[PDB]
């Protein structure tokens, strides 16, 4: 079943009905015996409760973001620096 | 052996208010610091809430409508309520569930049952133990069972306040039967009072059968019968609009009609609980 614990890595999680990807990590929320995962204030699932361990886990967004490069021009050099 | 009684009295179809009570888990998905809307089944606020009472020569259980889903309610101190019937004819032609407490165990059976008309557990009201389970005559085509943990209950008769304040709700949707509990604890003589407690989801129970009817299943004490002081109240739920309040603890901490009057439904248009001074708009007419 590899039923096992990846933290702290962009992995593609599958638990008993709960699919998607993400970098997984523990959580400290305040769940009930009958909560099996939670939501943030928007609509995504956010919290997860492990059908293996009952273990109160997180879930965070992988990585994502815009490419900004930097330039001092073309005349004078060519070495370029990122963001 | 289905044993009807012989001095009951009509029922009393005596109505009461429904104030702020009918509020539970919708589902099992945690929320905290949030106001969240639903569109669901519920129990409005202030309405009409129907009290069977059994006193001394009234014994009320007729054959009650489940119509949309009830709301159920229970004062007790000596625990009269002990079971239901659900169903649509209430005879062995159509399949009834039986969900009781027998004082060992919570007991649930879908067959089709020759029904009593008169269902009751009879307790020696001297002794103070059940002597009788005159329930069904006949079972067959038993679909689902459930029989509970072995567990001791009080079943002798009580004086004083009502201690025991046992509220259900029951649901059927997508051939389930939703069944929902919640308790507080109580001390009144009569007229269930104002609260705010949420219900909490105990069991989504794969039936699929047609249920419209219902009748409660309570205990005769007996000193053939004799009754306690207990009454039980009827509640129809309505698809409303409601919306909840989570803390920070995830506790369901205040809730909010969207259609008892123009002023809290502005409440759930605006999205908080206070509004200062101003015109504001809200939907058509
Ligand atoms: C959410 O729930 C938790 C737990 O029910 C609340 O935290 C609790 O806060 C109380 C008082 O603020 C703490 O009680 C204190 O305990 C100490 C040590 O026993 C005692 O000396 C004090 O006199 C007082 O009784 C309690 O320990 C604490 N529990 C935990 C687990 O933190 C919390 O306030 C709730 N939050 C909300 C927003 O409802
Ligand atoms: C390079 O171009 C900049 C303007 O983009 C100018 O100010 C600078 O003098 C130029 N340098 C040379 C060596 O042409
Ligand atoms: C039902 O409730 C209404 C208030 O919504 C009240 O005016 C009416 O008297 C109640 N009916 C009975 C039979 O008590």
């Amino acid at each position: 079943l590899s039923t096992d614990l990846i933290k702290n890595q962009c992995v593609n999680f599958n638990f008993n009905g709960l699919t998607g990807t993400g970098v997984l990590t523990p959580s400290s929320k305040r769940f009930q015996p009958f909560q099996q995962f939670g939501r943030d204030v928007s609509d995504f699932t956010d919290s997860v409760r492990d059908p293996k361990t009952s273990e109160i886990l997180d879930i965070s967004p992988c990585a994502f973001g815009g490419v900004s490069v930097i330039t001092p021009g073309t005349n004078a050099s060519s070495e370029v620096a990122v963001l | 052996r289905c044993t009807t009684f012989d001095d009951v009295q009509a029922p009393n179809y005596t109505q009461h208010t429904s104030s702020m009570r009918g509020v539970y888990y919708p589902d099992e998905i945690f929320r905290s610091d949030t106001l969240y809307l639903t569109q669901d089944l519920f129990l409005p606020f202030y309405s009409n809430v129907t009290g069977f009472h059994t006193i001394n020569h009234t014994f009320g259980n007729p054959v009650i409508p489940f119509k949309d889903g009830i709301y159920f309610a229970a004062t007790e101190k000596s625990n009269v309520v002990r079971g239901w019937v659900f169903g649509s004819t209430m005879n062995n032609k159509s399949q009834s569930v039986i969900i009781i407490n027998n004082s060992t165990n919570v007991v649930i059976r879908a067959c089709n049952f020759e029904l009593c008309d008169n269902p009751f557990f009879a307790v020696s009201k001297p002794m103070g133990t059940q002597t009788h389970t005159m329930i069904f005559d006949n079972a067959f085509n038993c679909t689902f069972e459930y029989i509970s943990d072995a567990f001791s209950l009080d079943v002798s008769e009580k004086s004083g306040n009502f201690k025991h304040l046992r509220e259900f709700v029951f649901k059927n949707k997508d051939g389930f039967l939703y069944v929902y509990k919640g308790y507080q604890p109580i001390d009144v003589v009569r007229d269930l009072p104002s609260g705010f407690n949420t219900l909490k989801p105990i069991f989504k129970l794969p039936l699929g059968i047609n249920i419209t009817n219902f009748r409660a299943i309570l205990t005769a004490f007996s000193p053939i019968w004799g009754t306690s002081a207990a009454a039980y109240f009827v509640g129809y739920l309505k698809p409303t609009t409601f919306m909840l309040k989570y803390d920070e603890n995830g506790t369901i901490t205040d809730a909010v009609d969207c259609s008892q009057n123009p002023l809290a439904e502005l409440k759930c248009s605006v999205k908080s609980f206070e509004i200062d001074k101003g015109i504001y708009q809200t939907s058509n007419f």
